[PDB]
RNA sequence: CAGGCCUUGACAUGCUAGGGAACCCGGGUGAAAGCCUGGGGUGCCCCGCGAGGGGAGCCCUAGCACAGGUGCUGCAUGGCCGUCGUCAGCUCGUGCCGUGAGGUGUUGGGUUAAGUCCCGCAACGAGCGCAACCCCCGCCGUUAGUUGCCAGCGGUUCGGCCGGGCACUCUAACGGGACUGCCCGCGAAAGCGGGAGGAAGGAGGGGACGACGUCUGGUCAGCAUGGCCCUUACGGCCUGGGCGACACACGUGCUACAAUGCCCACUACAAAGCGAUGCCACCCGGCAACGGGGAGCUAAUCGCAAAAAGGUGGGCCCAGUUCGGAUUGGGGUCUGCAACCCGACCCCAUGAAGCCGGAAUCGCUAGUAAUCGCGGAUCAGCCAUGCCGCGGUGAAUACG
């Protein structure tokens, strides 16, 4: 869920990038 | 621990800004502090002419620094020196080399900041606080002035017991915003300790 | 805002990072507005006195 | 899972000082304010006494304590 | 074809002395696009009323920047004449370009 | 808090006094602060040919008047705040009643969100409160076209991109509009019930706004301030540690326990905000954090930017799992003099408790609750899951 470092939602909530949410 | 600032509260309609200018999000400090030390070394010099207040305007590099009082001829001086000495003050603190302008005060008692200093005056040489305080209301209420009030806090006649003396009389509608109410603060410094001493005075409507 | 704390403001503050802002009114460490270069209480009181230009209260 | 950076900090209050003792001999002890500083090759075997706050601790450095920085062998706290 | 932009924190001010070089322009210059309205910037502080705790108080203020834009076609020399140094506002700010 | 130092001091004003004085650059020691030491340079005012003498500021030593204290007292206080309570109240002037404290008014009937209004009345009025004047959101208009639009035509690398135009959207100033004004019924009246027209009715929705006073409420640690107390330390500088300790207990929250769900791919709709030692388009390297290069932007014109839930397609098939991401090992990026104590972020591995929670207990009546993202203040960085704002989707129920 939205604590999990390594999912999209992970990163949305965390509210940084990387290699699960990409910057396109 | 209620009743806001009325002078804040009217800030949009029927009172305007002391201090007058636009200034970016890198300037705007600066001269807001320059602001700050030109009323704080006005109000430690021209207290005894009984200023009411301080205007301040700017353009570039200039100030307007109109300077309201109930004596001018204080601030004026012997043909005119006090207020040469008083620019010289204003342009070492300030390097920007800038104007000054002296507006009287018709009637200082229906100036709230002029009536505050007063019963703080009255106060501070130890005179009877109710009385002070009923008197100013009656001078204040007996030259226009459809309202007004005065509230002095604790310590009254050096009592052990903290009190707070009322005396008000006309009207004083806080709660209206076109009221047009000037609000005046003065301190006490006593030997027991400090007196508050709040102004109001409401004067027409629309 | 004890007095000392005022040297505060220092040309050489040895190091860039121990810069800290205070409050120039009233010597105040903590809630500082940038803008302003006051505190919070200060900020209050002159915005009050209406010595803050354009500075009013906000309703919506 | 820790992080530096390339070029490596140690405090040059005592890096010029242990190998000044290398250069002439091993000596002994140290006297040692800087705990933020990393460990590097040319201590080991020296005795560094590692200030906790109070007191200084006498960390003698072995060869698998490379990398380490001086203040975790040097416990600020007092527990039980 | 020159650029103004015309800054203040009261629309009165801004609003009342942008139709003077408005004014200025039409006799001297050409039909003069007029003063096209722009966003506002308001720049929000929230702070608490009391000195101590009493989280829950607040009572923010704003500060709000206007914007003005006039544009004035034909930039007739005629037209600087009216123009240039005349004004009584104090508390606007004037930008200009080609 | 431990240790190494400083004292007319880190800051203000003044006095006596020997001597040097403006100031610049070094060395020793040191964790730094500090202590010590050496070398450049002798402009001003007056007198004197000169040597030189005296002298103002300034700076260093010694003494004096003082600074300084986040040391105590918030029952000695100012100011400001919380609170009952946005509750419908609290009082005054004159008259009248009572020996008097006091009462009448302000009680009563009707009505209202309201001491709101009406009717009556030994009362007649008035002030602080209520309401209104202020702001935002709703419909329309005028003024204005660096935002908008094949509304309209011409061109089109078919992107409002070019020409072009203020009609629309928007932007931000002024103004209109709603007052039980109109109809029916009830009523003595104020008003209540319903209907028409209208974007909106009976306070249209939300803010700002909080009376006489109460809690010897909170704060001398934001500021101010009486009194008391310390003045080689209760002042001051620095290095390091601590505010981050952990057998435990509570409050507020976050993420969950899954299929009305999780994951991957593609695709669509917003508002409010911030941006020059700043936001950082785009290109390259890197799995990524990020690094290198670099255009634009004083910003309705460039950037943060991706909105998410949503829609389409596919995977998972009820299992502690493709649910849930704590804990821990390893390898890195960035800020910063410096991430051990004690930063955030990326990648690999690890994969805990948790199957909807005992007694008890909380919020919310409509665009509300629930749910989904977005921005900002402080700030180098960040322990933000906090706060303050913004919009998307959008319920249930109220007999009483
Ligand atoms: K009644
Ligand atoms: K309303
Ligand atoms: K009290
Ligand atoms: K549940
Ligand atoms: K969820
Ligand atoms: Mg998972
Ligand atoms: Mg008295
Ligand atoms: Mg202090
Ligand atoms: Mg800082
Ligand atoms: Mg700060
Ligand atoms: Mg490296
Ligand atoms: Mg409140
Ligand atoms: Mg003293
Ligand atoms: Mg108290
Ligand atoms: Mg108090
Ligand atoms: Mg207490
Ligand atoms: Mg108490
Ligand atoms: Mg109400
Ligand atoms: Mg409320
Ligand atoms: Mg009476
Ligand atoms: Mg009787
Ligand atoms: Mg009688
Ligand atoms: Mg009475
Ligand atoms: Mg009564
Ligand atoms: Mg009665
Ligand atoms: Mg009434
Ligand atoms: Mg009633
Ligand atoms: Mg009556
Ligand atoms: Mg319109
Ligand atoms: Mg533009
Ligand atoms: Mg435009
Ligand atoms: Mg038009
Ligand atoms: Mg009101
Ligand atoms: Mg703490
Ligand atoms: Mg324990
Ligand atoms: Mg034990
Ligand atoms: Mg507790
Ligand atoms: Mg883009
Ligand atoms: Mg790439
Ligand atoms: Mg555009
Ligand atoms: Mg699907
Ligand atoms: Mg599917
Ligand atoms: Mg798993
Ligand atoms: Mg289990
Ligand atoms: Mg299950
Ligand atoms: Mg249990
Ligand atoms: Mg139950
Ligand atoms: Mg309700
Ligand atoms: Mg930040
Ligand atoms: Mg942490
Ligand atoms: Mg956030
Ligand atoms: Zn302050």
């Amino acid at each position: 869920g939205k604590g999990d470092r390594r999912t999209r939602r992970g990163k949305i909530w965390r509210g940084t990038y990387g290699k699960y949410r990409p910057r396109k | 621990g209620n009743k806001i600032h009325p002078i804040g509260f009217r800030l949009g309609i029927t009172r305007d800004w002391e201090s007058r200018w636009y200034a970016g999000k890198k300037q705007y400090r600066h001269l807001l502090l320059e602001d700050q030390r030109i009323r704080g070394l006005l109000e430690k010099e021209l207290y005894s002419a009984g200023l009411a207040r301080v205007d301040i305007e700017r353009a570039a590099d200039n100030v307007a620094v109109t300077v309201h009082v109930a004596k001018p001829g204080v601030v004026i001086g012997r043909g005119g020196e006090r207020i040469r000495v008083l620019r010289e003050e204003l342009a070492k603190l300030t390097g920007k080399n800038v104007a000054l302008n002296v507006q009287e005060v018709q009637n200082p008692n229906l100036s709230a900041p002029l009536v505050a200093q007063r019963v703080a005056e009255q106060i501070e040489r130890r005179f009877a606080v109710r009385r002070a305080i009923k008197q100013a209301v009656q001078r204040v209420m007996e030259s226009g002035a459809k309202g007004a009030k005065v509230i002095v806090s604790g310590r009254i006649g050096g009592a052990e017991q903290a009190r707070t003396e009322w005396a008000a009389q006309g009207r004083v509608p806080l709660h209206t915003l076109r009221a047009n109410i000037d609000y005046g603060f003065a301190l006490a410094r006593t030997t027991y300790g400090v007196l508050g001493v709040k102004a109001y005075i409401f004067l027409g409507e629309v | 805002a004890r007095k000392a704390l005022i040297e505060k403001a220092k040309r050489t503050p040895k190091f860039k990072v121990r810069a800290y802002t205070r409050c120039v009114r009233c010597g105040r460490a903590r809630s500082v507005y940038r803008f302003f270069g006051l505190c919070r209480i200060c900020l209050r009181e002159l915005a009050h006195k209406g010595q803050l230009p354009g500075v009013r209260k906000a309703s919506w | 899972p820790r992080s530096l950076k390339k070029g490596v900090f140690v405090d040059d209050h005592l890096l010029e000082k242990v190998l000044e003792l290398n250069a002439k001999g091993e000596k002994r002890l140290i006297k040692t304010w800087s705990r933020r500083s990393t460990i590097v090759p040319e201590m080991v075997g020296h005795t560094i006494a590692v200030y906790n706050g109070k007191q200084h601790v006498p960390v003698y450095i072995t060869e698998n304590m490379v990398g380490h920085k001086l203040g975790e062998f040097a416990p600020t706290r007092t527990y039980r | 074809k020159i650029r103004i932009k015309l800054r203040g924190f009261d629309h009165k001010t801004l609003d009342a002395s942008a139709q003077k070089i408005v004014e200025a322009a039409r006799r001297s210059g050409a039909q003069v696009s007029g003063p096209i309205p722009l966003p506002t910037r308001v720049r929000r502080f929230t702070v608490i009323r009391g000195p101590f705790k009493h989280k829950d108080s607040r009572e923010h203020f704003e500060l709000r920047t206007h914007n003005r834009l006039v544009d004035i076609i034909n930039p007739n020399r005629k037209t600087i004449e009216q123009l240039m140094t005349l004004d009584l506002p104090t508390g606007v700010e004037i930008e200009i370009k080609t």
